[PDB]
């Protein structure tokens, strides 16, 4: 269970960055550990990109900053780029050499991702006795503070 | 009996042991006695000498 | 109420170790009675204590990572807990790398 | 019960007047009453000549 | 009772009118009434000729 | 609930304008597609917010 899912935009001399944070409540009987990673395959987040395209990037393909799940818009100075003229493989973008001196702009979707930054309640406990033969110790849900995976971006597990 | 309480179990909260069938048989035998007195009848076969 | 709500802990009582250097005032790092901490501990005592807000408090530093987490504890009746007294919770295991 | 940000509240069917199984027992008493009326129609009223 | 934000709270079956076992005693009295009716049908009414 | 409580707005979606200077990385101040902002906008969409 996840709450307070903030984006946390920052605008810097180096460029933009996301430092957003969320609060997570785990299932029972789990020992989450620092920098453990979560992904939420149901939830897609919008992001934007722009690249200048040059002969090297034509031959080698542009390595995208984000793990693009799909493209919602792609365009250039000459207009929209049609799907026969671009391809994504291995999170590389390949373009028709037609665009060897153009800049391409994209809107994309990617899966939401988090890393465990800190643990706000790492232990909660209960001895349970009712209807048990003897007292059983049980570990109640942990509360996690989750930080978004902007700086270093890794593929989805599958 | 248990069929009429489908989805319930009677269970000692200090031990988790279910109630023994001896109590069920005891209660049934007394319930038969009660039924044989609420109505002026003999349910179970027996030889009567009058 | 406290016996119902608290977790079982081992309490051991702090005292300054008599290994402190009579001049520099610092502990001997090889002392077996205290492993370089200035504080020695008496034999453990079983008690129940109720504990709340058990935060890990991760820090990331140029020296490396460190934990500074903090919690709030409510004692049993009629106890005089003293500074730097130490508790361990044998039921509760924490993951580390 | 409230502990470290977990809170639970339960109201039970038990009460200072009624026991936990009051409702079921009342319904069973209604069923018993219907059955007994039927069976006391099947067997007749007792009578004797003095 | 509350200490340091831990809260524990009970409403019991006791009350200013009814004792802790009120409901069970009421049910037992109902069962006794049925049993006595049955047994006072088994043994007859007392009678004497003056 | 949202349709009752919200005001009608026109929503238009941001994207980076392809007029950015390939070296300096800054927008062309004369660009007609974006009036010196680095961000171009898609055609408006009616929504309630
Ligand atoms: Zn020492
Ligand atoms: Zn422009």
């Amino acid at each position: 269970a996840i709450q307070s899912q903030e984006k946390g935009t920052n605008q810097l001399d180096i460029g933009i960055l996301d430092t957003g944070t969320a609060i997570g409540t785990t299932q029972l009987e789990k020992r989450i550990s620092y920098r453990d990673r979560f992904t939420v395959p149901e939830v897609l987040m919008p992001q934007q990109m722009i690249y200048f395209v040059n002969k090297d990037r034509i031959k080698k393909g542009i390595p995208l900053y984000y793990d693009v799940k799909e493209i919602t818009y792609i365009a250039t100075q000459d207009g929209t780029v049609y799907e026969e003229d671009y391809e994504i493989k291995n999170n590389r973008l390949y373009l028709n050499e037609k665009y060897e001196n153009h800049t391409v702009t994209l809107k994309i979707l990617m899966t939401l991702r988090y890393v465990v930054s800190d643990i706000l309640k790492e232990s909660r406990y209960q001895y349970t006795k009712f209807n048990q033969p003897k007292s059983k110790f049980e570990n109640l849900p942990q509360k996690l503070l989750l930080k978004r995976e902007d700086v270093i971006v890794l593929q989805d597990p599958y | 009996v248990k069929a009429y309480m489908f989805g319930i179990v009677v269970q000692n909260p200090d031990t988790g042991q279910p109630m023994g069938d001896e109590f069920y048989n005891h209660i049934l035998e007394r319930a038969v006695g009660k039924a044989e007195r609420a109505l002026d009848i003999s349910i179970l076969p027996d030889t009567q000498h009058e | 109420f406290i016996n119902d709500r608290g977790i079982k802990v081992l309490w051991e009582e702090a005292y300054f170790c008599p290994c402190l250097n009579p001049d520099t005032g610092h502990p001997r790092v090889d002392c077996p009675r205290c492993h370089g901490k200035g504080i020695a501990y008496l034999p453990p005592k079983e008690t129940i204590m109720a504990i709340q807000s058990q935060e890990k408090g991760t820090n990331q530093l140029d020296i490396g990572i460190l934990d500074t987490g903090t919690a709030i504890g409510t004692t049993q009746l009629e106890k005089r807990i003293s500074y730097r007294d130490r508790f361990t919770v044998p039921e509760v295991l924490m993951p580390q790398q | 019960l409230e502990v470290d940000g977990i809170t639970e509240t339960i109201g039970t069917t038990q009460s200072a007047m009624y026991g936990g199984a009051s409702a079921q027992i009342l319904q069973i008493n209604e069923d018993i009453k219907e059955l007994l009326d039927g069976l006391r129609a099947y067997f007749g009223y007792n009578m004797i000549g003095l």
